[PDB]
């Protein structure tokens, strides 16, 4: 289990009042996540801290990093976070006070930038307190040379470490700005009770990473110890045996590969070995105490059940720090509401700590892998019903009403009608040709905004849609009330009876037991869609056929996709016969 | 409630006396058992000798089995709209007023469950697991405390 | 707050000469009379206000997963209403694509 | 304890106070009383229970509850 | 902790002459008497000094020895 | 195989010793100490040397 | 150099999977069985019924 | 240059809040053998203990009786029983037991055990048989 | 059990409260039986409810939707309420003897009451006037004309005096606010919710009997 | 990962001043990145001197053994050395497939 | 791994006619198969296979035992 990246996630109540932490990773499963989290205190500072390979563990006053980008003035630096200076509202006022409090609240660390309003001053004093090698902090200003070796080195770093995902490049500093205000103004939002935090539990915001995730992540802290530093080593004491001018290309070659090569002595398989053997918890690399985020456990084959439910199991991650020792215990082992067709209701250890920590699937979900953001993205900068972020300015959001888009967390753009966007292209993910049938598109009707999602870890399982006749039952009732103004007698008579039903069929259930059918060939034909337990709060399913067949003709109960009952249990629970009839403990 | 009807008293507010009031009316009454007892042969029924001489089970184990579960009640108040903001299920509407979207189980044991039943059930039998689990360390941690100050 | 005119700053309040001189760290003083005599502000009931469901209750009426009844819409004569419940005190607004909403919201 | 998995430890004094000691004063015997509830620990469970209320029950579903000699014989 | 020194080792023991073992029903015992099996009582030993009043009695024990039951294993 | 802290709270709530005794120092790690009553301190007796 | 991943924080490589990761909680975990002597090995007498 | 074997770094942090002169004599420093005290029996008359042997005093003398036996053997009992255990109880129901019970009323800070010594054979005796 | 605040039972809370001693402000389940100082109409149950909605706690909090502090003093005027005028020269004119006084500073609290809250506890504007005016003495309080319907609302100027300010002018004149916001309205402090229950006690008769009773 | 996330630009302290232009330099960079990355299917040795054959993953539980596959690594190695008068010299070499 | 011997309950000998059971059990499922694959057997909500007079035919008794543990006893070489 991890927490969503690209994704918000706020925490309020359990000398900090609030944090939003957000971490942001420029593209798949296997690139860089560089974590920022945000701090309002009691004090009144927001302080951004960005922890990533670069540095970590720092927290800088929220209106330094406006200010490194060029951002100088404070009222576009607070625009960034109200989306207008000059409206009344009632956000916008305590999000004011709070930001001016904020600015003139003295920091100890960045006292002598605090109120300096030239960028290069700054980025020499954030280079300077991040900088390893900067252990002399006054012999290289005389050398103009070394300041601007220094302020190019943290300028990138500062490119690409803080927030990846929106751009990497020097071309989207604004953009990185007016996206930082918007996580501000979303954390604000909650602080004043507009907003919950957000829900630890829900699978909303979570993914589950397996295998190659997991694998990656260890493989990279393994490499850099195991590869680079022998190597690095190798071509210093090469160096500093060998003139550099004595090289003949020979020595360089047998440097590269016989100093990670002949005293190994650790090994890229013994490490990757001993991560997948030690599984989910603290270790220590290169006597650093690092978390492994590989969740493994021995193959126990009791039988063959057991091995397909260690392959289907989800494990809850630990953290060594915190680990949740608080009334987060008990909350977080419980039967989810988001659970029902992803994760096994059932299923779960019966006896100690262990009870609700390790998860199932269930029988029919799976878990998505990272598909072609690329095409998507081309689609949606190309579609006219989208406004560019470049093109838009908050003034025109806020005033106009737009709908913020996001593809993979990253704010692309706007649109006059979140709806009407997100319909469409559902309705394209359901012809299959210029959207996948496994990307995400969730429409948040409190704050009229489109996502799309299609990152690696997503849970995702099949529905049958129910179409439904509401566009017909409408102009019929349009005709009914004209016949009535006009002073009809019988103006019921147009009237026509709601319809709701599914498009599948028992011939298309003989051609599936035929093999002639398959689940592809339904999603294609549009009988069954994907859903994801973030997209799954834009659904109302009848949990089973009858129950459609109920309501097929109630106008009130307009379902979207209808369920087969037996996909809300994992293969273990389904062995249990009638076990709707069996207390559900007993089930587990 | 949608005619604006609920008052609540001094003390509590809409949404309170609202969820009292449903809880209230969602309890089974006395007369659950004349079904029951109509249904089974005192003299012969070996579950209901086993009840009521007090070898195993109770009243409401049978009337769990045989006319209905009831409510799902969690700490006292019924199942909290997590899902999202006023939804409790995918399978039940944002805001919904039914009594089944909220826990209430119309089925017996015997006659099954359904899909939101068995996921309510779910709930509340994982709710006593977790509290099976964590009462044996929960009472280690006193009973430790207790013997060290009291030995 | 007062943006100073000359750099984009925000100037502290300072109440000296019985009314506010807004000061900035650049030196500049605006003075500024009758507009901003108002200090602080706090409203308790956040998170049930009008504002707070404005963008919900306009979407109220597209969202396939909110509750509908069986009502009768006084504007375009539908069978159907989409029938919200927000707040702990459960105020009950009916809500119509054609823009209809009921008196409250 | 419950006969579902559940695994005791067992052990014999074997030195002659912890004999003594065991069979004077750690009998369960002197646990038949509660300490904690000052009232009765043991007694019939489950098919003692509704086996004593089927023997001392006045009617059966074929009549009075009645045995012969020898059935009465073989209880004991 | 736990596992330390004081709790694990002070507090409580390790022992020897001790069984374990999975319980389960017999309603032809007693409610003071517990069905032993006869291997562990081929383990578990009772140290008994011989005298002048349980020589007789402890004889059939130290004749039965290591290869009946009931016998004895050390003097 | 262990006779933990419970077990030990269970014995001497029966009042018992002399089990406790015979399992956690017969049985057990059970030793003799010697102390030199002077000063307190772990004193070195041998009788055989 | 920025670009330069040589000394880079391998604890950055491990993402973070839980939200307060950096929180420090002090309480005792209120399903570990710490004050509970028993052994590992009997477990499932504290198994549902 | 993985490391499994984590230690578990330990913290304590409930702080306790418990509530001429010269170097030192040969008196204040030392003298850890603490005084030797006199044996003050309490009279026969002014006995305030029980006159009835508690289940843990005859437990005792029985289970002391009878390791002695298995030592010794040398017995005033009539009947001959085949175990120490038997022959111990039957002493103490016979008043046979040549044990006295000693019950340590009070330590006095000048050096006196005040002590009630009670004779198992003209008490009452708890056991069963 | 429950699990909410002021009730909350759920797992060892109480126990632990129990053991450890916790003070007061620690226990999550605190609660109180008062018996009635008359035997003889103990057995009214509409007085039981009577008193116990008079000893419920509530705040001057409780009651404010929002909450303005202005530098104006009164014998200018924030923009947004230059309508206010109105009803404080109402005030002025319906209250001869409550004229503002001759020490009124710059400081004053603008506070909109909430009606919903004001019907719900039974909550009248003159309570708050007069638990407010002889509670504080250095404070100068004004309301509108509590006729308000629905659309209007209850407005209170609560203007400060020097007397209090007799640290940063503005901080502590914030911690006034605070002050006023948090005087008890009605009640009882400390407690939260107040209901009626039935007590079974016994009690001897002129007879010498001993009777259960439940009324 | 380690053709895009793995590149190295580091500059090290000359360390030797053993020649005229031992004392000129004062720093050396290193800078490499990789190439070609893959990894094969898991090999091993029957003679310990002899060709790697297929190792099969029944052999590989018995024996304890890993089923590991070998990762084979190509490199360009660049070489920067400074000196103290604003020019420098590269040495640019490439690193052939390696296990 | 195989039809047992003997039933296990009772110890009939129902392991005489299992080759010939499981022979003519398989020719008869062939004959109310339809288009189904044949792994998809089991969840085909139309099929209505009885064995009952086939064992019958067999000469193996009206036993619950005995039929249960010829028709749902596991054939490993039809696994592996
Ligand atoms: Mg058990
Ligand atoms: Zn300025
Ligand atoms: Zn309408
Ligand atoms: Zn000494
Ligand atoms: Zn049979």
């Amino acid at each position: 289990e991890n927490i969503r990246f690209n994704t918000l996630h706020i925490h309020y109540h359990t000398n900090e009042i609030i944090r939003g932490e957000f971490i942001s990773q420029p593209g798949g499963a296997f690139e860089n996540s560089s974590q920022i989290i945000i701090r309002y205190m009691t004090t009144g500072a927001i302080t951004i801290e960005i922890n990533s390979t670069k540095f970590s563990k720092l927290r800088i006053p929220w209106y330094l990093i406006f200010r490194m980008f060029g951002m100088t003035g404070d009222d576009s630096i607070i625009e960034q976070v109200v989306f207008d200076l000059e409206s009344n509202s009632l956000v916008n006022t305590f999000m004011i006070e709070i930001l001016e409090k904020s600015i003139h609240v003295l920091d100890p660390i960045f006292q002598p930038v605090q109120h300096e309003l030239n960028r290069e001053k700054i980025i020499q004093f954030l280079s300077e307190k991040v900088s390893k090698f900067v252990s002399n902090p006054s012999a290289y200003k005389s050398d103009e040379n070394a300041v601007q070796y220094l302020n190019e080195r943290q300028l990138t770093i500062l490119d690409k470490i803080l927030l990846p995902h929106m751009g990497q490049t020097a071309d989207t500093r604004v953009r990185k700005l007016r996206f930082l205000g918007l996580l501000i103004h979303k954390i604000l939002l909650v602080i004043m009770n507009v907003f919950p935090p957000t829900d630890r539990d829900s699978y909303r915001t979570k993914r589950v990473h397996g295998s190659g995730v997991s694998l990656a992540k260890a493989f990279k802290a393994i490499f850099n110890t195991s590869v680079i530093a022998p190597i690095i080593n190798g071509f210093k004491e090469l160096l500093k045996q060998t003139a550099f001018e004595e090289l003949t290309q020979r020595n360089i070659i047998e440097a590269f590969s016989a100093a990670l090569s002949k005293n190994t002595a650790s090994d890229l398989n013994r490490s990757m070995e001993q991560s997948i053997i030690s599984g989910n918890k603290t270790i220590m690399v290169r006597q650093r105490p690092i978390v492994n985020r590989v969740s493994t456990q021995s193959l126990e084959r009791k039988n063959l059940l057991n091995t397909i439910s260690a392959l289907r199991t989800v494990n809850t991650h630990n953290t060594t720090n915190a680990s949740k020792q608080t009334e987060r215990a008990d909350m977080m082992r419980r039967v989810h509401a988001s659970y029902p067709g992803y994760i096994c209701v059932a299923q779960s250890a019966d006896t100690g700590e262990k009870v609700g920590m390790s998860k199932q699937l269930a029988i029919t979900a799976n878990v998505c892998t990272a598909g072609e953001v690329l095409s998507l993205k081309q689609r949606l900068l190309s579609d006219p019903a989208i406004q560019q972020l470049a093109d838009v300015s908050n003034k025109d959001i806020v005033r106009k009403g737009l709908a913020r888009v996001f593809i993979n967390g990253e704010w692309i753009g706007c649109c006059t009608n979140a709806f009407e966007l997100a319909q469409r292209y559902r309705m394209l993910r359901r012809e299959g040709k210029v959207v996948h049938p496994h990307t995400t598109i969730y429409w948040d009707s409190m704050v009229d905004e489109v996502e799309f999602w299609l990152d690696v870890g997503r849970l995702t399982r099949p529905l049958l849609i129910v179409d439904n006749n509401i566009e017909k039952y409408n102009q019929a009732c349009y005709k009914a009330a004209e016949a009535r103004k006009k002073g009809d007698k019988d103006w019921e008579k147009h009237k026509i009876p709601f319809i709701q039903n599914t498009r599948f069929t028992p011939q298309m259930a003989k051609d599936i037991l035929a093999g002639t059918l398959t689940l592809e060939d339904l999603v294609a034909q549009g009988i069954c869609e994907f859903i994801t337990p973030e997209e799954a709060e834009n659904c109302l399913v009848a949990f089973s056929i009858i129950e459609l067949r109920k309501h097929k003709h109630d106008v009130t109960r307009r379902f979207t996709h209808v369920d087969v009952p037996q996909a809300i249990l994992g293969l273990a629970a389904l062995v249990s016969p009638y076990a709707n009839c069996t207390q559900p403990a007993r089930v587990t | 409630l949608l005619h604006g009807d609920i008052m609540p008293p001094i003390g509590l507010t809409t949404h309170d006396f609202y969820e009292k009031l449903q809880l209230n009316a969602l309890k089974f009454p006395d007369r659950i058992l004349k079904p029951i007892m109509n249904s089974i042969n005192p003299e012969t029924n070996g579950l209901f000798q086993m009840v009521a001489t007090g070898a195993k089970g109770s009243n409401p184990n049978m009337i769990h089995i045989m006319a209905g579960i009831g409510q799902i009640e969690i700490n006292t108040q019924r199942i909290q709209p997590q899902f999202s903001f006023g939804r409790t299920l995918v399978y039940y509407p944002r805001f919904a007023l039914e009594a089944q979207a909220y826990g209430f189980i119309c089925n017996s044991y015997i006659a099954g469950l359904t899909s939101p039943e068995f996921i309510f059930g779910e709930m509340n039998g994982r709710f006593d697991l977790i509290n099976k689990a964590l009462s044996t360390s929960s009472t280690g941690y006193a009973n430790r405390k207790a013997i060290f100050g009291l030995q | 707050m007062k943006i100073c005119k000359a750099c984009s700053s925000c100037m502290v309040r300072t109440y000296v000469d019985g009314n506010i001189i807004f000061r900035c760290s650049c030196g500049e003083s605006v003075q500024g009379d009758s507009q901003n005599l108002l200090v602080s502000s706090k409203v308790y009931h956040t998170g049930e206000m009008e504002d707070k469901y404005k963008i919900f209750i306009k979407n109220a009426p597209f969202d396939p997963t909110n509750c509908q009844i069986k009502k009768d819409c006084p504007n375009c004569h539908l069978d159907y209403l989409t029938q919200i419940c927000i707040g702990s005190q459960k105020i009950i607004i009916l809500v119509c694509r054609c823009g209809y909403m009921s008196n409250r919201g | 304890a419950d006969f579902d998995g559940d695994q005791m430890n067992l052990w014999v004094p074997w030195s002659v106070m912890s004999r003594v000691e065991a069979e004077l004063l750690c009998s369960v015997r002197n646990w038949f009383i509660s300490t904690k509830s000052s009232g009765p620990v043991n007694g019939q469970v489950q098919d003692s229970t509704v086996g004593s209320f089927l023997l001392t029950r006045t009617n059966t579903p074929m009549g009075k509850n009645v045995m012969n000699k020898l059935h009465a014989m073989g209880l004991f | 902790r736990k596992e330390g020194r004081i709790r694990k080792s002070l507090l409580g023991s390790q022992v020897w002459s001790i069984s374990r073992s999975t319980i389960c029903g017999n309603s032809d015992l007693h409610l003071d008497e517990v069905g032993y099996p006869i291997s562990f009582a081929r383990t578990l030993q009772v140290a008994e000094t011989v005298q002048h009043y349980n020589i007789n009695r402890l004889m059939p024990y130290f004749l039965n020895g290591k290869r009946q039951y009931p016998g004895c294993s050390r003097v | 195989l262990r006779l933990g802290e419970m077990e030990h709270w269970v014995l001497t709530a029966q009042g018992a010793m002399q089990t406790i005794i015979e399992k956690s120092h017969d049985d057990s790690d059970g030793c003799i100490s010697y102390i030199c009553r002077n000063c307190g301190e772990p004193a070195i007796y041998n009788a055989s040397h | 150099s920025g670009e330069d991943s040589s000394m880079d924080d391998i604890s950055a490589y491990s993402s973070p999977g839980l939200f307060g990761e950096d929180i420090i909680d002090r309480l005792d975990d209120p399903f570990s069985i710490e004050d509970v002597d028993i052994s590992l090995d009997v477990l499932d007498n504290l198994a549902p019924q | 240059l993985i490391m499994d074997d984590l230690v578990e770094e330990y913290v304590e942090t409930e702080e306790e809040n418990l509530v001429e002169i010269v170097e030192s004599p040969s008196i204040c420093e030392g003298f850890v053998q603490a005084s030797s005290q006199t044996l003050v029996i309490i009279p026969d008359n002014e006995r305030i203990t029980s006159n009835v042997l508690t289940t843990f005093e005859a437990t005792r003398l029985v289970a002391v009786r009878a390791q002695q036996l298995a030592i010794n053997g040398s017995t005033m009992l009539k009947k001959k029983y085949s175990s120490p255990i038997d022959i111990a109880k039957q002493e103490l129901f016979n008043r046979k037991i040549p044990l006295l019970v000693m019950r340590c009323i009070k330590v006095t800070p000048e050096g006196q055990k005040i002590v009630e010594i009670w004779n198992p054979r003209e008490m009452g005796i708890p056991l069963l048989d | 059990r429950s699990v909410a605040g002021g009730t909350n039972k759920s797992g060892i809370v109480r126990p632990q409260e129990i053991f450890s001693a916790k003070p007061v402000e620690a226990e999550q389940s605190s609660e109180m039986l008062l018996r009635l100082k008359n035997p003889e109409v103990e057995t009214n149950k509409t007085y039981a409810q009577e008193i116990a909605n008079s000893i419920e706690l509530i705040t001057f909090e409780r009651l404010i939707l929002q909450w303005h502090l202005l530098y104006e003093t009164y014998s200018v005027m924030y923009p947004d309420f230059a309508s206010d005028v109105e009803w404080m020269t109402d005030f002025l004119e319906n209250h001869p003897l409550l004229q503002p006084p001759e020490d009124i500073a710059n400081w004053c609290i603008r506070l909109e009451l909430n009606k919903t809250t004001m019907i719900l506890k039974s909550i009248s504007l003159e309570s708050i006037i007069n638990s407010l005016r002889a509670k504080h003495p250095n404070t100068y309080i004004m309301h509108s004309v509590e006729n308000t319907a629905s659309g209007i609302p209850i407005i209170i100027r609560i203007y400060l005096r020097e007397s209090a300010f007799r640290a940063t002018d503005e901080k502590i004149a914030v911690n006034v606010v605070d002050k006023l916001l948090n005087s008890t309205i009605r009640g009882i402090p400390g407690i939260k919710n107040a209901n009626v229950v039935k007590l079974m006690r016994h009690r001897v008769d002129a007879q010498g009997k001993l009777v259960r009773l439940d009324n | 990962i380690v053709k895009q996330m793995f590149n190295v630009d580091i500059t090290y302290k000359d360390q030797r001043d053993h020649t005229e232009i031992d004392k000129l330099r004062e720093s050396v960079q290193i800078q490499f990145n990789f190439t070609d990355v893959n990894i094969e299917r898991p090999q091993h040795r029957n003679y310990s001197q002899g060709n790697k054959i297929n190792l099969l993953p029944n052999k590989a539980r018995l024996c304890g053994l890993s089923y590991s596959g070998p990762v084979n690594l190509a490199a360009e190695v660049i070489l920067t050395a400074h000196y103290s008068n604003g020019r420098q010299e590269v040495k640019r070499a490439s690193i052939p497939p390696f296990q | 791994m195989l039809i047992p011997v003997v039933c296990f309950t009772c110890g009939f000998p129902i392991g005489t006619y299992a080759a010939i059971f499981d022979k003519a059990r398989t020719e008869y499922i062939k004959t109310k198969m339809g288009g189904t694959l044949p792994q998809n057997i089991p969840l085909d909500a139309s099929l209505q296979i009885e064995l009952k007079d086939l064992i019958t035919a067999l000469g193996i008794p009206m036993r619950v035992c005995c039929r249960t543990h010829l028709i749902t006893t596991l054939d490993y070489r039809k696994y592996y």
